[PDB]
């Protein structure tokens, strides 16, 4: 079986919560119910199936082809996306010093400053904050998430993650709204993708795209409809985008070397 | 922005017959319409007079209507879905517990007693139609809730008749030709729903031949030279020898909406805890105002 | 596919009034362990009747799963999803691969007989 | 056009497999290629020279229990019926 | 209890069956249950059988009849792969009339005869994926094996040139077929019809 | 830990020599904390984190396959006392006894290890090359994975005098002192020869009996429960089983090794 991961100092969250973002409530209809519902739904799908011994994130990637497994895959990605989402929306206050952390949160990290500068052509990250809201509002018709995404092109770009798309596997990002007719130009990208992947896995290799996601903002009903409301979908994104613990984002960029 | 897109049975400040909480319908309809009809006005003014169908049927995929189409389809479906209801006779629900294992309880109905039925609502002929078009209303009842359970985002399960009385009737000038269905089928509409047929070639060849007719011009210098469709020779058949046909027979794909059901968190999350979709649909099937569907039922050959 | 490999059988106390359990996947084995309640608790009567009651219980879970399976794709298919190979694709590639061998093989067999008989 | 010994023709009813579509498979099959056998007193057919005509090498010869493969009793009674039929005019 | 433990053993969850591992007989329904193993166990060379499966086996799916036998070996064929055919039935998306489903969709003390779809289908017969199905490609036998299931090829007009084009490689060639439909004869055999698009 | 690294540069597209290090950081750090598979056995386990002798249970054995026996056609009748019944033509072992047998077995190793014991785990079926090596890794014992050179124990001062001997202290610290020709030229007898596939290693079992050396093995429904000091009913075939049993003995050994390396600290 899998185990919904305990949140840092959920002790507060149980009745308290993430300053500004949410008090208790929220995660009650997300981490402590929604997450479990599908975490179990997967654990129930994984039953009797190798897909389980491995973390669902591994499965998320594994369940790429054989679309007949998408059911499990979509849920799987949601499982993965949500924790990434919680991490972004994680208060993750620092400990020690006894006295409650003075939240000297390192804002856009030094590296992040340059990352966006190149990502959006000499533009400010905070500028992107609302640009992001613009994109999300005009890249979703129902459920989904928001996702800053670093690429092998070190353009730390942002992807139009939808419902529960794969923030990594380009062939399954779920960006084009097949429901909403798309301009022939997006179809050009579709044509490319048909060809691009058609030959990548052609030698047993799903496009090895290191499209690593960075900042996740759930756009599922639970994300906004649960509490903030309907027209507040964007408004909910507002406070979230207003402040994001950077400790995680600081460690979401291949910034240094190792072995 | 007038309550034209509404029926009094859907009342403001009304906990939709328990099914929805006092503000449940606000958060699944009234407050939803707020932003919804707002964007509709932002999109255009024909909304004041022309129904959503107009803008929608105005264009399969307008480069501009893109966003407009979404707002249009949503409210249209809301109407088709909310209208066929009548309020299940149960008190406002509690937080369906850690279901999943707690769910799948009783018997996901498969051959175990049907409840609110066309028969129970004196919709006898349609009751037979449903048996004849879905194994048996039991087998029909089975798929409905399940299909909606399948949804993982904002989507709507639908029941139709896909009338195929005969090709050529509008040019034959048959205004009194109340569409005459041949069978009854189920289809779903997510984010923004369209008849169905995965609009196979509805948008396929139209975007497809687009890039491919260009393929020859795309090679601006000449045309990739002798080497022709090649990897796309059999692939141009993507629709040419296939989806062109997959467009259903010979260009006559049309569906007849009768019973439709939303599968958006907003509709169930409200009172049906975090996963009561099934209980939501349970109350739903037990809240279907059939008469409207029999009223929504065209005659058959 | 069934998970015959038994995991720490110790932590497996399972409430079997329902034909589903966390960890244990869906299988005919679940149906069997289910009929036991209906014959132990005696919710139903004899073994034959008991099993059937759960047999229809199983079918439902399987019926819903079948729709769920298609929904993933259909929906994902209608939501920015590209697929490198499908069930039909393995069904053709591997098959066409095999044809490589057979075609070459008959190149010797049929022909060798012409010389073997001419 | 092609020779028989090289082309399986699984009936549609069956389940064809990628290997199944191979020569190996053909060879494999070859390798692994009766009211009396059912349980009727084979002797009772002491006359009916028609039934006994079956398990016969077509040379007035009965078969070793490598072909007939009938039950010891069934085969011995079948053999006795054949021998008795020789006495009973017909066959 | 020792037995209680065994009564729930995965080994016993799998029923016994001594049906030949070659079964030259025409095959319609599967003969044994495939044993799935996580890649981990495969490297650990563990399969849960009485004896470890030889490294020569590199599949993750095998079928076993005898945990172990006099020959001091386990009788297993690593060619258990029905996982593909049935899944392809889902890849084909077509329902079975299943005679008449009185009350229960499959209807029927013991349902030995007319078992039903036979776990080949658990979906509502009617759905809109039908949109003219999805012309699934099949290998024309002359009959056409579609997704491991032979379906009699039908066409508006007989196209000899199409057969001549593939010559003797008619089965080697795969043509998309708008499956007309399939049915499960009480002997658990699926009979279907193809749509040669030629 | 990457000396051969040329951080691409500025415009250079992510160097595919270090792109991987990003996935490495993407692992040990973020990895997959969102959803984590739990309550699941992994072939990785047992050989590394094994049950302490007292923590064992019938279910743990049944899970690890320490029960399935040989066929009801190859049974050395010499174990109607350790057999629990027949199933699917297999003789299931009375694990209740297996537990008592494993309990005692483990005890011998710990006690032996607490006495400078020279354990030499022996196994030859394929796969044990690691489980065994790692087993002796913990108890500072010795191991043999291939076939047992017939004569190792009895004909020692011939088969095994080429190999060298190290003077170890009570904390197993190489004394780093010279061992005289004759001194290093004699017999290094094992004080507890564990066997993991008795069925086909008798040459060692018989030799040890005639070498006055205690043995500990994993008898099956075929091996003879007599050629060994402490028979442990189990399943010789599958390696998860053997690795479970070996594991238990291994940790029993480790605890003793620990307790022994602790008395030395007192002074």
């Amino acid at each position: 079986i899998h185990v919904v991961p305990k949140l840092p100092n959920s002790k507060a969250l149980l009745q308290n919560g993430v300053p500004n973002i949410l008090s208790s409530s929220g995660f009650k209809t997300v981490w402590f119910d929604y997450q479990r519902y599908l975490c179990d739904k997967l654990t129930l799908a994984t039953a009797g199936q190798s897909l389980e011994s491995y973390y669902p994130f591994h499965i998320l990637l594994k369940t790429a082809g054989n679309p007949l497994q998408s059911n499990i895959f979509n849920l799987a990605s949601s499982i993965h996306n949500n924790h990434l989402f919680v991490e972004n929306i994680l208060p993750s206050a620092v400990e020690h010093g006894t006295n409650s952390n003075a939240v000297v949160k390192t804002e856009p990290s030094r590296l992040f400053l340059s990352k966006i500068k190149d990502s959006f052509n000499g533009s400010d990250w905070e500028v992107v904050k609302e640009e992001m809201i613009y994109r999300a509002e005009n890249e979703v018709l129902g459920q989904g998430w928001l996702f800053l995404v670093e690429n092998n092109e070190k353009k730390l770009f942002i992807l139009t993650s939808n419902n529960n798309g794969t923030p990594y596997y380009f062939p399954r990002n779920q960006s084009f709204d097949l429901n909403s007719a798309i301009s022939i130009d997006e179809f050009a990208t579709l044509k490319q993708m048909k060809e691009l992947i058609g030959k990548s896995t052609k030698l047993n290799g799903k496009v090895q795209d290191w499209t690593m996601p960075i900042i996740c903002v759930n756009l599922w009903d639970h994300a906004y409809l649960h509490d903030y409301g309907v027209g507040n979908r964007s408004k909910y994104v507002k406070n979230v985008l207003d402040n994001l613990n950077w400790s995680v984002v600081n460690n979401r960029i291949f910034s240094g070397i190792s072995k | 922005y007038s309550t034209r897109y509404a029926l009094e049975h859907l009342k403001e400040g009304a906990p939709l017959k328990g099914l929805f909480s006092i503000e449940g319908l606000q958060k699944a309809w009234f407050d939803r319409v707020k932003y919804l009809d707002a964007k509709l006005n932002d999109c255009t003014n024909e909304a004041q007079q022309k129904p959503l169908e107009t803008l929608i049927h105005e264009n399969s995929k307008s480069a501009s209507k893109k966003h407009i189409v979404n707002y249009a389809s949503s409210l249209y479906n809301l109407k088709f879905s909310m209208s066929s209801l009548q309020g299940c006779i149960r008190t406002p629900p509690e937080e369906c517990p850690r279901l999943g294992p707690e769910a799948l309880l009783q018997t996901p109905d498969f051959n175990r007693t049907i409840s609110n039925e066309p028969l129970t609502t004196g919709n006898e002929r349609l009751q037979a139609a449903l048996i004849s078009s879905f194994g048996s209303l039991m087998e029909f009842r089975t798929l409905l809730i399940n299909s909606n359970l399948a949804i993982s985002g904002d989507g709507f399960t639908w029941l139709v008749a896909r009338r195929q009385l005969d090709k050529r009737a509008m040019r034959n000038d048959m205004p009194n030709r109340d569409i005459e269905y041949d069978k009854l089928f189920i289809l779903n509409t997510y984010n923004a729903g369209t008849p169905f047929n995965f609009s196979t070639s509805g948008v396929m060849n139209e975007l497809n031949n687009q890039y491919t007719n260009m393929e020859k011009q795309r090679a601006k210098e000449a045309g990739n030279l002798e080497d022709s469709e090649m990897t796309a020779k059999q692939a141009k058949t993507k629709f040419i020898y296939e989806t062109q046909q997959k467009g259903f027979s010979g260009k006559e794909v049309s569906y007849i909406p009768l019973l439709a059901i939303d599968a958006s968190p907003k509709t169930w999350l409200t009172d049906y805890g975090v996963f009561g979709k099934r209980e939501y649909l349970e109350r739903v099937w037990d809240s279907i105002e059939w008469k409207i569907v029999e009223s929504r039922l065209p005659q058959r050959t | 596919p069934k998970i015959l490999v038994e995991n720490e059988i110790g932590d497996e106390n399972y409430d079997w009034s329902h034909m589903l359990q966390i960890g244990r996947p869906l299988d005919g084995e679940s149906v069997i362990q289910r009929t036991m309640y209906l014959i132990k608790t005696k919710q139903y009567g004899d073994m034959v009747e008991a099993y059937d009651h759960a047999r229809y219980e199983f079918y439902a879970l399987r019926m819903q799963e079948e729709t769920e399976q298609q929904v993933a794709l259909e929906e994902a298919e209608m939501f920015g999803s590209l697929f490198g190979v499908s069930a039909i694709e393995h069904g053709i590639q591997k098959e066409q691969e095999v044809l490589d061998v057979w075609e070459k093989k008959v190149v010797e067999e049929t022909e060798l007989m012409a010389a073997r008989t001419s | 056009k092609i020779d028989q010994s090289l082309s399986k023709k699984l009936p549609k009813g069956t389940i064809y497999d990628p290997f199944d579509f191979s020569m190996g498979r053909i060879h494999l099959d070859r390798k692994y290629q009766d009211i009396m056998k059912s349980g009727a007193n084979p002797l009772e057919f002491y006359a009916r020279p028609r039934i006994l005509s079956r398990y016969v090498t077509s040379t007035g010869r009965i078969q070793h229990r490598d072909i007939t493969g009938l039950s010891a009793k069934n085969q011995r009674r079948l053999s006795k019926a054949i021998r008795r039929c020789q006495a009973i005019g017909l066959m | 209890t020792l037995a209680e433990l065994l009564g729930r053993s995965r080994i016993a969850q799998v029923a016994n069956n001594h049906k030949p591992l070659t079964y030259t007989g025409k095959k319609f329904h599967p003969t044994h249950q495939i044993i799935e193993t996580k890649p981990s166990t495969l490297y650990r060379q563990e399969w849960g059988l009485k004896s470890a499966i030889p490294s020569k086996i590199k599949s993750r799916y095998l079928v076993y009849n005898d945990l172990d036998t006099l020959e001091r070996i386990t009788t297993f064929e690593p060619r258990g792969g029905t996982q593909w055919n049935r899944l392809r039935f889902q890849e084909m998306g077509v329902p079975i009339v299943s005679n008449i489903g009185r009350q229960n969709p499959f209807f029927k003390k013991f349902n030995t005869e007319i078992i039903g779809t036979g776990g080949l289908s658990y979906s509502l017969p009617g759905k809109l994926k039908v949109i003219q199905r999805t012309v699934v490609p099949g290998r024309i036998l002359n009959l056409a094996a579609i997704g491991g299931f032979v379906a009699d090829v039908v066409f508006f007009q007989s196209p000899p040139s199409s057969f001549n084009s593939m010559g003797d490689f008619i089965r080697m060639k795969t043509f998309l077929f708008e499956i007309l439909e399939a049915s499960m004869e009480k002997n658990g055999s699926v009979s279907m019809h193809a749509r040669l698009l030629e | 830990p990457y000396p051969n690294l040329i951080p691409s540069a500025n415009d250079k597209p992510y160097s595919s020599q270090e792109l991987f290090l990003r996935q490495l950081n993407h692992s040990m750090r973020t990895a997959k904390l969102g959803a984590t598979i739990s309550k699941v056995y992994y072939p990785h386990k047992d050989i590394f984190y094994p049950p302490l002798p007292e923590n064992i249970t019938v279910e743990s054995l049944m899970s690890a396959g320490v029960h399935l026996g040989q066929s009801t056609s190859l049974w050395r009748s010499s174990t109607q006392s350790y057999i629990y019944g027949e199933y699917k033509g297999i003789h299931i072992i009375d694990l209740n006894q297996t537990l008592s047998y494993l309990k005692r077995a483990a005890k011998v190793v710990e006690g032996v290890s607490e006495s400078g014991g020279i354990i030499l785990f022996l196994g030859t079926r394929q796969g044990q090359k690691r489980g065994l090596e790692e087993a002796a890794k913990k108890t500072h014992g010795y191991y043999v994975s291939t076939r047992w050179i017939p004569g190792t124990l009895t004909n020692s001062t011939e088969i095994s005098g080429i190999w060298e001997k190290q003077e170890i202290d009570s904390n197993d610290n190489p004394t780093e002192r010279a061992l005289s020709p004759n001194e290093t030229s004699k017999q290094v007898k094992p004080d507890l020869l564990v066997v993991l596939n008795p069925t086909e290693n008798r040459n060692a079992l018989l030799e040890a009996i005639k070498s006055r050396v205690p043995t500990i093995a994993i008898i099956d429904t075929d091996s003879e429960p007599s050629l060994v000091t402490y028979p442990i009913p189990g399943n010789d075939d599958s390696l998860r089983s053997v690795n479970f049993l070996l594991g238990v003995l291994a940790r029993a050994g480790q605890r003793g090794l620990q307790n022994r390396l602790a008395r030395n600290n007192e002074k």
